[PDB]
């Protein structure tokens, strides 16, 4: 809208930009992306997740004394 | 070995003050009477010489 | 007539107001935005009413009317603790979204001013209305508005921008409604009194959960699902990015406080670690691709990302602490988050008319007003304490870790992650050289304007932080009732 | 004469000095409340709660001359 | 300004005699000749 | 030496002065008023936490017992 | 003891902490029960409060001799830590036991 | 020497070399604020300092003078 201050654009630093935006248009499914792709979206998760699931109600500290246990399961 | 002319233990045994360099008259003025080997450590521990003659007159 | 009718009502008397003034007296443009302006202030002034009338421990919902004309869909309207502290949210931040956007909006004026008074009047019924199939009504009566607006008023990519909330929004909720039809049905109806002393089977309520959730995870937004966001916060004007991020993201945490934890309590403790590796994996994710985001205005849209992925864990802590601190972070983010777009893309966007965080550097040296708001800005993002948004952060990483240790503790690498980015904007913006030497021509400093709506969000971040019990204080009582346990010694008793 | 535990809660000694010798540690620990801890005030009865620190010292390393050859000089730590 | 010079040896004089009288007192204690008592 | 302090506030050069844009009543006079004026007034909105309602009656049981000797012997 | 305040009657709950023999079709009586659960637990957490207050005030006065001069609180308020804490009515209103 | 800088940038640290003409008289009136509140947080603790000792009558003290869980202290143990 209302005009700005005047700017050296840098016609590099401008196509550099273009190109981050429009980046996704031009992705494919190749040999390594799937791995990277099953790697961060699955593996990563389901570690996290497995984790998760296998501590839930494994430890309390509210007022363990000494003669009890961290573990509750 | 070494096309070129250097060997380090020749560097090493060029490792002294030159009898002779084209730059003593530039170079000289760091080893004179303000920047001497006794001047230099004429002051090395200041109040040293003073608190001797104090610390003996409290003894005696 | 209940008070919490007029909160809804005066941004409508705005909008007829500023419709026809042109044919009361070419009125000036100025006119509108004055009274846009008042109209949002007006409203501030029946929040502030309301609570300080408000009683901070009492269960039965207060400012309600009595209808007796009971047809299909009625609205009805209430508050309790809960609902308070967002409903005083929206009002504080729409004053300020219509003066940043003062200068800005130079084009279809009624159209902008018009819009964001709707927005205002469909965002407070959202936290006020007292059923479920109302909560839905409004939660997705915003996307017109929203889509029309950004269109408008957008950015280049705007089309693409308005596209992708839209139809986001509107696949998840359609999940949503599906969970809603299902509990009418079970129960006749999703008015809070009747529908809260419901317990549905467990196994429904797992086939409720999802749908709910997956909903809520793309208002969230949660990463992987969070596209939209990124795409309609950037290319959003700078009044509407604020109410995207201040107001908008929070009526999914508003929502678990309804849809979730009183109605849905074994799903909720059964699916947790399904919800904590989500919100690890947000957290994670949304922090190490923010510190390579080059748009400044995505930088700071997608830190957010990573503060909502904190406080949806401590959402499902089923800890007094998490889930208090939750509505904090949710709280104070929305202060902070507005003022980093202010800074961003109120402040260098009108100046250079490029996000693009190359062509900035060593601001400090002619902007010392904006270098010393921009700084306890970017303190807040990260947690700094005096902060409300520590409080926040502090407390619902505390749930976090209680309820699930590993996923608290992987969420607590945001203590080292969020001062990653937000420092390292800083100091790429502010600092780390002279001044940008593609700025040919010399900058000038904060306006009056730019100095007070950011002076405004700051001091709310900081007293606020300093004394949380503000806010704390009216919000213990109520979330006492949407906790799931007892005690071996404290249950039964006779 | 032996001080016991009745007087010597009430003179507030470290938990570490409650032993057989703190008797002497009570007067000690009033020169320093008395001359504001100055090395060279109470030096006079200082050395007497030091001396008797060395006896007592001195019965717990004579000890281990039979305990030690009862282990053959082994490592008793 | 001659003042520097003095408050330098000042303080070394101040030091160094300090270490003798610290020793003529202190000295035997710490060398196993003489325990305090 | 010193230099004098020097700089425009707001933008506003020494030959002018600063321009009103339409919002600094409303902000200044209306929001920031009246979020003063609702200051005052929480001043002397009365209490209605659980917590000191809680810590009466909490007061009271700790009382009948060896705790928080009570003012009366009842 | 300290007479309760205007305050201590309006928001004195007027039934026992149960929601045992409560009809859920009467509103007022299962707020009332919900109400009622909550600040009998919030009273044995501010409970914990004010033993940690003179537990703090031992400590400081005894110093040396805490640990053996303030005891009589630390049972006191480890047994409020184990058992107070602000869970709900929630799980009480959908289960019955016993 | 001294940096070359804008004239036209206002700090409020005060810019580049800032020392204005009044600044004894504005340092005054500054050191006045700073002495009046911390008067008022001198007086504010000494009321709400809070001890379980009570400092010997002959010992070095001051705080004696104006902290009241003490002062008053002195003068009801000035009652036999
Ligand atoms: C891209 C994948 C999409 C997968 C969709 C699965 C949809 C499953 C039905 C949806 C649903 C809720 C819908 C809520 C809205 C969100 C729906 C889901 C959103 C996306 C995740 C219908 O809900 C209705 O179900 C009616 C029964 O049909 C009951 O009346 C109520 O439960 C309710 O009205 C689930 O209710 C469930 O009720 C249970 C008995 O409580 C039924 O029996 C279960 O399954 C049996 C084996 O089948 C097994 O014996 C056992 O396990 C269990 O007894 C289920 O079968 C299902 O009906
Ligand atoms: C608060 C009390 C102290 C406030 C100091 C204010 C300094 C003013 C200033 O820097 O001027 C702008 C200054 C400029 O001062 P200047 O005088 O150098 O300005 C002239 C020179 N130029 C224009 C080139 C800069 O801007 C900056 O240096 C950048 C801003 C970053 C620092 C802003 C203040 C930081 C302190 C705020 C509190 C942080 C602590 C939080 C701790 C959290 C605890 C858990
Ligand atoms: C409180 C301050 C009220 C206020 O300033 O309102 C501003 C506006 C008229 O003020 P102004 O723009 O300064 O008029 C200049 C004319 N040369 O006031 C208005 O224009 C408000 C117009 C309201 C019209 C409907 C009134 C009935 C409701
Ligand atoms: C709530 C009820 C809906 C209100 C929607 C707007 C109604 C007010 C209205 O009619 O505005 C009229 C305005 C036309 O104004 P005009 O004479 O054309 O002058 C501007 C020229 N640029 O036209 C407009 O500016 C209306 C544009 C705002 C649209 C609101 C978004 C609706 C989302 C569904
Ligand atoms: C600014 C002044 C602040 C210091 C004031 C405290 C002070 O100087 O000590 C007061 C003390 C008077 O107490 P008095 O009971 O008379 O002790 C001597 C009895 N013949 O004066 C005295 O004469 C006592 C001896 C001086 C106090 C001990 C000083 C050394 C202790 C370590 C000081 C560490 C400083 C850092």
């Amino acid at each position: 809208g209302l005009q700005h201050y005047k700017i050296a654009m840098d016609p590099a630093l401008v196509r550099l930009g273009s190109m981050i935006s429009n980046r996704y248009k031009y992705f494919r499914w190749t040999k390594r992306t799937a791995l990277v792709s099953f790697m961060y979206v699955v593996v990563v998760p389901s570690t996290i997740g497995y984790l998760a699931y296998k501590t839930d109600g494994l430890w309390d500290l509210r007022a363990k004394r000494r003669g009890d246990l961290i573990s509750e399961r | 070995p070494n096309i070129t002319g250097f060997d380090m233990r020749e560097f090493l045994r060029h490792t002294k003050t030159p009898t002779y360099d084209p730059w003593e008259r530039h170079e000289a003025w760091r080893y004179t009477g303000r920047f001497s080997r006794f001047n230099r450590f004429k002051g090395a521990l200041p109040g040293f010489g003073i608190a001797t003659v104090a610390f003996t007159a409290y003894c005696v | 007539m209940s008070l919490l009718y007029v909160l809804l009502i005066i941004p409508i008397i705005g909008i007829f107001l500023i419709s026809t003034i042109d044919s009361f007296y070419f009125f000036n443009v100025s006119y509108y935005k004055k009274i846009a302006l008042i109209t949002t202030i007006l409203n501030l002034i029946v929040s502030l009413i309301i609570y300080i009338l408000f009683d901070f421990s009492n269960n039965q919902f207060q400012f309600i009317q009595e209808n007796l004309d009971l047809s299909f869909y009625d609205i009805y309207l209430g508050v309790d603790g809960v609902s308070i502290y967002f409903v005083l949210l929206t009002t504080i931040i729409m004053p300020i979204a219509l003066v940043s956007n003062w200068n800005s909006i130079t084009n279809n004026i009624k159209s902008y001013l018009i819009i964001m008074l709707l927005l205002e009047t469909l965002l407070l019924a959202v936290f006020l209305v007292l059923d479920v199939l109302l909560f839905y009504i409004f939660f997705e009566s915003i996307l017109p508005p929203l889509f029309i607006l950004i269109g408008l008023f957008g950015s280049s990519n705007k089309v693409r921008a308005s596209f992708y909330i839209f139809l986001y929004t509107l696949l998840g909720s359609l999940f949503l409604l599906l969970s809603i039809l299902t509990m009418s049905s079970i129960v006749g109806t999703t008015y809070f009194d009747v529908l809260l002393k419901s317990s549905f089977e467990y196994t429904t309520q797992l086939f409720l959960f999802f749908g709910i959730f997956i909903a809520f995870a793309v208002k969230t937004p949660v990463w992987g699902l969070n596209s939209w966001l990124l795409r309609a916060h950037v290319e959003s004007p700078l009044g509407g990015s604020i109410v995207l991020a201040a107001i908008v993201l929070k009526l999914s945490l508003y929502g678990v406080f309804r849809l979730i934890l009183p109605i849905l309590p074994q799903a909720s403790l059964n699916l947790t670690y399904i919800v904590y590796a989500i919100g690890a994996i947000t957290v994670l994710y949304a922090s190490f691709s923010t510190l390579r985001t080059v748009d400044v205005k995505e930088l700071i849209a997608y830190s957010s990302v990573a503060h909502a992925a904190i406080y949806l864990m401590g959402v499902f802590s089923n800890t007094i602490q998490g889930l208090e601190g939750a509505i904090l972070l949710g709280l104070a983010h929305g202060f902070v988050s507005s003022g980093l777009f202010i800074c961003a893309g109120g402040i260098l966007y009108d100046r250079t008319g490029t996000r693009l965080i190359y062509f900035f550097r060593g601001l400090t040296q002619i902007m010392p007003l904006f270098s010393l708001f921009f700084f306890i800005l970017c303190l807040g993002n990260a947690g700094t304490p005096l902060t409300l948004n520590f409080v926040g952060e502090f407390m619902s990483l505390y749930g976090t870790l209680e309820r699930l240790p590993i996923a608290g503790m992987l969420a607590s690498t945001s203590i080292i992650f969020s001062a990653a980015y937000s420092i390292y904007m800083y100091n790429r913006i502010a600092f780390g050289g002279s001044v940008s030497l593609y700025f040919i021509d010399c900058f000038r400093d904060l306006t009056k304007r730019e100095f007070f709506i950011l002076f405004t969000l700051v001091s709310f971040t900081v007293i606020l932080g300093i004394y949380p019990s503000f806010v704390l204080d009216g919000l213990h009582y109520n979330i006492s009732s949407v906790v799931y346990g007892i005690e071996p010694n404290a249950s039964y008793l006779t | 004469r032996r001080a016991t535990r009745e007087e010597m809660r009430d003179a507030k000694v470290p938990l570490a000095y409650r032993d057989s010798c703190a008797h002497l540690l009570i007067p000690l620990n009033r020169c320093r409340y008395e001359t504001y801890y100055l090395p060279w005030k109470c030096e006079d009865e200082r050395h007497s709660y030091e001396k008797c620190q060395y006896l007592e010292f001195k019965k717990r390393v004579q000890k281990m001359e039979e305990l030690r050859e009862a282990k053959g000089g082994a490592r008793s730590n | 300004s001659r003042v520097h010079r003095f408050l330098a040896t000042g303080l070394g004089a101040s030091m160094w005699f300090w270490i003798f009288y610290r020793a003529k007192k202190d000295g035997p204690v710490l060398l196993g000749w003489k325990h305090p008592w | 030496q010193y230099d004098p302090p020097t700089g425009w506030l707001w933008g506003v050069r020494p030959g002018e002065k600063y321009q009103n844009e339409g919002w600094e009543g409303p902000f200044f006079y209306g929001f920031w008023g009246s979020l003063i004026v609702f200051a005052i007034a929480y001043a002397y909105k009365p209490d209605t936490s659980i917590q000191t309602w809680a810590l009466e009656e909490a007061r009271r049981r700790l009382e009948a017992e060896g705790i928080l000797e009570d003012p009366n012997p009842t | 003891p300290t007479p309760e305040s205007e305050a201590f009657l309006a928001k004195k709950p007027q039934v026992p902490p149960t929601f045992d023999g409560v009809d859920y079709e009467d509103n007022k009586r299962l707020k009332q029960a919900q109400d009622a659960i909550i600040r009998e637990q919030w009273v044995q957490v501010m409970m914990g409060r004010l033993v940690r207050e003179e537990l703090s005030k031992c400590y400081y006065r005894e110093g040396v001799n805490h640990l053996e001069k303030c005891g009589k609180l630390r049972e006191r308020y480890l047994q409020l830590l184990a058992n107070a804490k602000v869970k709900g009515y929630l799980f009480e209103q959908q289960n019955y036991w016993s | 020497p001294k940096i070359p800088y804008p004239k036209h940038v206002w700090s409020p640290a005060g810019g580049w070399y800032a020392q204005p003409a009044n600044w004894k008289q504005n340092t005054a009136i500054f050191g006045l604020v700073i002495f009046g509140i911390t008067a008022m947080v001198w007086k504010y603790s000494a009321e709400h300092e809070v001890r379980h000792k009570m400092p010997e009558p002959d010992r070095f003290y001051p705080s004696r003078y104006w902290v009241k869980q003490i002062k008053d202290y002195e003068r009801a143990q000035k009652e036999k």
